[PDB]
């Protein structure tokens, strides 16, 4: 996932 | 933060996804919602975080192609690339 | 104001800026060979502007979900 | 030219 868009974080 | 590049994409996989629909290659340009950017939608299911390219630029992202700066939703001109 | 030089895949897209060639059935090329001809628009005396549905920062809707102005494309859902 | 970067007016 795109770091900017990842679940949890 | 030490992330992997995101899925490659575009012509001959020469490019890296910078967001769901943005496929940019250093010597390619940027495909934003074109066919070349198809693979970039798969990155969304991968549970690990990724971030493409080095020189971090602008709105939040980093230099994707010659003088272009994309984050995960936008590509703007930006010669600081 | 006219739609700028057509560009890209069988001329089926329109220039949204010097290096930005978008199209409904095409998406956007920000800075690829598809978008090389848009540089020609810069030696046409007539002012142009592609798109109809404005969005963002004096951008129009370039292509499905993408809003482009002369120097950037952004995902815009209401586009 | 691009309306934005023509000589505009």
């Amino acid at each position: 996932c795109y770091i900017q868009n990842c679940p949890l974080g | 933060l030490e992330l992997r590049q995101c899925l490659p994409c575009g012509p001959g996989g020469k490019g890296r996804c910078f967001g769901p629909s943005i496929c940019c290659g250093d010597e390619l340009g940027c495909f934003v919602g074109t066919a070349e950017a198809l693979r970039c939608q798969e990155e969304n299911y991968l549970p690990s975080p990724c971030q493409s390219g080095q020189k971090p630029c602008g709105s939040g992202g980093r230099c994707a192609a010659a003088g272009i700066c994309c984050n995960d939703e936008s590509c703007v001109t930006e010669p600081e690339c």
